This record gives structure tokens, sequence and C-alpha cells, in this order.
């Protein structure tokens, strides 16, 4: 229910620019993308140096084997 | 007494003594129930040096390995290797281009990426130990 | 009844109407009683001589004919009654190249797996004698270690019947391999290669393979292009399933008390 | 342009793009981070400039589009996973 929420409030950012780029409401130009202007360029999931964070995965999983 | 003897041919280079070891213990092969070693068994005596050449070199000529196999032929010599490489005897490639036949790479993600698809399994198996200890448990 | 045991046997069999005879012949044969029990009676067994007989003479005129899901069809009928249960049946003197018939053409179409067990019906006869079958057998022991070209030399000597639409199959499905061996990453020769490693100073073979695989000769050279794919690698797509395999690590530990 | 898909950028897409040469594309970088609108760093031996970025400024209504696609992959993923999970883990989780 941590997840539950993940998409919950996904699903509220879903409907807000719909509703605003479709064009409806003023366009908050002060805080209201500006601040998801910062947000949405920091799932960094760069592969061949963090593929080699699982034998970590390896070493956390050592000591349950 | 038979295959001591046969694995000591077999290891060497020789095959008039495994010729006349067939012939001396045919026999004894005749009880055992195992005639069919003189026909796939000289497939690999052939292919023993190439196997225990590919694990000790790392980049060798082919050139050279007609004379360690002593075939004293480097033309057929590639197709030798290339039988191996087809059954998958030894993992290593050929370069094409001027001779060389060069082993695999270094140690692979072998600490990194195989050990849980080992560790599964012994989870698996000393749970189920664990859970046909508790059911079997109380008789009284 | 009792249908032409030598009618055109030994001349020519140019006939498609006695085809149909030895069609009729096998609705006479199959249709008498059976063949199952096989329990005694040599007078019972008297059909079971000639329908080995006609089963013979119907692969004879399979191979003269080269239809290849009847050759295995008429085989395995003739390998049904060597598999008789009560083998009084004397021997018959086509026994010992009809299976070599069987032998080569199991060997051809890449049974290997299936010819090795195919040998362990044969207790003495593949040393003793019978080139028949020591001529196949001895064709896989050079196919074995790297000895491509005593293959090609021994193929100026058959002691059986002619063999030919067999063998010009089993060389086919070598040079396609030879050849899908070639079509890999090995990137340029010249005719001459494929007259020393294929064969054949100049036939249309070198028209053959230009139009089944590719080998354009440009400036006195061939063309072979990389056929390496280009590995598409993420080595974290096992993350859903590693967070599966974790699951049920701890539903085997509580939820089954 | 390219939102932090590859965002090492090379060197001769610079010295095109701003039609600077090519040895002046260091000095122009170094007084970017010295303003600080980016924060990324510098590779030599490759000249491939590495980018991470946190200065924000107005996106005209037709990148709120390719949002909401980029937000509608985010979706199906969240959502059809998480029912990976509650199905696979259902009886322990009461």
């Amino acid at each position: 229910h941590g997840l539950k929420g993940l998409n919950s409030k996904l699903l509220d950012i879903r409907s807000y620019l719909e509703k605003v780029a479709t064009g409806k409401l003023p366009i908050n130009h002060q805080i209201i993308y500006q601040l998801q202007d910062v947000f949405n360029l920091l799932p960094d999931v760069s592969l061949q140096e963090f593929v080699k964070a699982f034998y970590l995965k390896t070493n956390d999983q050592m000591v349950v084997v | 007494m038979p295959y001591f003897l046969l694995t000591q041919a077999v290891r060497t280079g020789n095959l008039a003594k495994f010729n006349q070891v067939l012939d001396q213990f045919g026999e004894k092969f005749q009880a055992d129930g195992t005639y069919t070693l003189i026909i796939r068994l000289r497939h690999n005596v052939i292919k023993t040096g190439v196997r225990m050449i590919s694990l000790s070199y790392s980049r060798i000529s082919l050139a050279d390995i007609a004379q360690k196999l002593q075939l004293d032929s480097p033309e057929d010599a590639e197709f030798i290797v290339a039988k191996a490489i087809r059954d998958g005897v030894i993992e290593a490639s050929i370069n094409h281009e001027k001779g060389y036949v060069q082993s695999k790479e270094m140690i692979d993600i072998y600490s990194t990426r195989e050990p849980q698809l080992a560790f599964h399994q012994r989870i698996s198996f000393c749970l189920d130990i664990h859970n046909m200890s508790v059911k079997a448990m109380r008789f009284p | 009844m009792y249908e032409q045991l030598k009618g055109e046997w030994n001349r020519k069999s140019p006939n498609l109407s006695k085809c149909g005879e030895e069609l009729g012949r096998l609705k006479l044969v199959l249709l008498e009683l059976n063949f199952l029990p096989t329990t005694g009676t040599k007078l019972t067994k008297q059909q079971l001589i000639l329908a080995r007989d006609i089963l013979e003479i119907g692969a004879q005129w399979s191979i003269l004919r080269k239809d290849i899901p009847s050759f295995e069809r008429y085989m395995a009928q003739l390998k049904c009654y060597y598999f008789d249960y009560k083998e009084q049946l004397p021997e018959s003197a086509y026994m010992h190249q009809l299976l070599g018939l069987n032998l080569l053409f199991l060997l051809s179409q890449n049974r290997v797996a299936e010819f090795h067990t195919e040998l362990e019906r044969l207790p003495a006869k593949d040393i003793q004698t019978n080139v028949y079958i020591k001529h196949p057998v001895s064709l896989e022991q050079y196919l074995m270690e790297g000895s491509y070209n005593k293959v090609f030399l021994a193929k100026g000597n058959i002691p059986a019947e002619s063999y030919t639409f067999f063998i010009d199959i089993l060389l086919d499905t070598i040079r396609d391999e030879i050849a899908g061996c070639i079509e890999k990453a090995y990137e340029k020769i010249l005719f001459t290669e494929a007259t020393r490693i294929l064969f054949f100073n100049t036939p249309k073979k070198m028209t053959d393979y230009a139009k089944k695989r590719g080998w354009v000769l440009g400036p006195n050279n061939y063309y072979s292009f990389a056929s390496q794919q280009q590995k598409p690698e993420d080595t974290t797509i096992p993350s859903t399933e590693l967070a599966k395999q974790v699951i049920e690590y701890a539903r085997q530990l509580e939820m089954i008390v | 342009t390219r939102p932090a898909n590859h965002r090492q950028l090379t060197f001769e897409e610079i010295a095109k793009s701003a039609k600077i040469t090519v040895n002046e594309v260091e000095l122009l970088v170094m007084k970017a981070l010295s303003v600080g609108l980016v924060k990324g760093s510098i590779d030599e031996v490759d000249k491939r400039v590495h980018m991470t970025w946190v200065q924000p400024r107005v996106l005209d209504l037709q990148q709120i589009k390719g949002m909401k696609d980029r937000l509608e992959f985010w979706c199906t993923d969240v959502k059809s996973m998480e029912m990976l999970v509650e199905h696979q883990a259902h009886d322990i989780l009461t």
C-alpha cells in the first residue's frame, strides 16, 4: 500500500496536466511545473556501473542462503 | 587392468598400443558389454589433445598445433578445431585472417551475476528438509 | 495371387501399371489374415516368406524411383519383419544390403543419434564380414575425427549397388554445413579457396553457390558479409522474476505452519 | 532537447550549434558551471560533457504533450507490476 499511493499520486498528477494541456484553467507559471521542471531529470538508471550493484545483491543473498 | 591401461594409451598419442590392447582385452570387453568404445572413442583420441592444448594455451597459431598434435598438416587441423568448437568441446574462436586460434576471454561476471542461480536451489532444498522434518514429526 | 515374384525384376522396370499390381499385391497379402501373432506353423509362415520378398523388391523399386516417404515406409515394415518374435525365417540373401540402404539413408538425413542406437541389433557382422554394413560405419568413422577428404576419396568405391540417391543427399548435407561455417564472419576469399575447401575446379557449382548462397566474384575477390548480431542486453531484466523468487521464500517461511 | 536519455553530449554538437571553435567549448561550459544554471562535469580524454541539470524555466504547452506520454508509460508500469506483486503475495498479505 506504499506503492498503492505511488499510483494514487500519479493518477492525481495524471489528471492535472490533462485539464491544463487541454487548457481549461490558467497555467500557474510560478510553481506548478517549474518545480516539476526540477523534478523530471532525476530517475538516473545508467546501466553498466549500476549493473555492478548486484554482487552486493549477491552479498545480501549470501547471508540468507 | 584393462581400463587403467586403456586410459594410459588415451592420454598419450599412441594408437598402435590402443589397437593392441583392444585385441588383447576385447574378450573382457565382451563380458562387460561395451564393444562400442572402439568405434566412438577413436574420435576422442585426436580430440583429447586439442582439449588439452586449448586449455593450456591462450592464443595459438594453427601452424604450431599441427606438430603439437603431430598431424603434420595445418590445412585439416583447421577442421579438427572446427569440429571441436562445433561440438562445444572448447568454447574458443578462430581468427581466419592470419592463422590465429585464440581462447576465450577472462573470468567473467561469475563473481556478480551467476551465484544466485546456484543459491535458489539451495534455499529450496534446505527448507524442504525443514518442511519434511516438521510434517513427519509427531506420531504420538 | 502369387503375382510375378521375378516379373520385371532382372532386366528393367519402367512400369507404372505393375506398380499398381504391386499396389494390389499389398492389398492381397495384408488382407489374407494378419502377421501379428506368429506362433508357429511354417505353412502360415510361407506367406511371411513372400511378404518379406515383395517388400524387398518393393524397396528395390522405391529406390529405383526415388520416393522418400515410401522408402522409409517399406523399410519399416521390413524391419518389423525382422522384429518377428518367432523368427524361424531363413536368411534372405538381400538383408545385408537392405539394412545398408537403411543405414545410409538414416545417416544422410542427420539422424546421428538414431544411427548409433540402430547399431545395437548387429552382434558381430560389423567386424567379421559384411562390407554392405561395414562401408557406412567406416563412413561414419571418417566423419568422426577430422577426415572429410577420405569420405570423398572413398566416393569412387561402393562394393554394393550404386547408392547414389542417398550419397548425393549425404554429401549435399555436408557441403551446406561447411558452407554454414563459411557463411559466418569469415569475410573474403578467392575461387581457389572455394576450390580447396568446398571442391571442384570450375563446374557450374560456383554458379550453384552464387545463386543459393551469396559469394559474388568482385575484382577476383569473393564477398561474404558479417553474420554477427548486436547482442541487445540490459542484465537487469530478471528484476521482476528475482522479486518473484524472494516472495515465495517468505511465503514458504510463513503461511505453511 | 534530449531530456537525460543519453545526456552525455559530444563536443562537436556544441561546437556546431553554438558555432564556437573547438578549443573554447571548455571555457564556455566552465562559465555556465560558474554561474550555476547547470551542475555537470567535463571529460577530456573522450571530450564528452556529462550533464546534471537543475535549472528550471517555462516549457511551452507542446512539451506537456510529450510529458503526458512519458507519464502514461510511467502509469502502466507502476499499475500492472503492482498487480503482479499483490497477486503473488496475496495469501501472506491479510
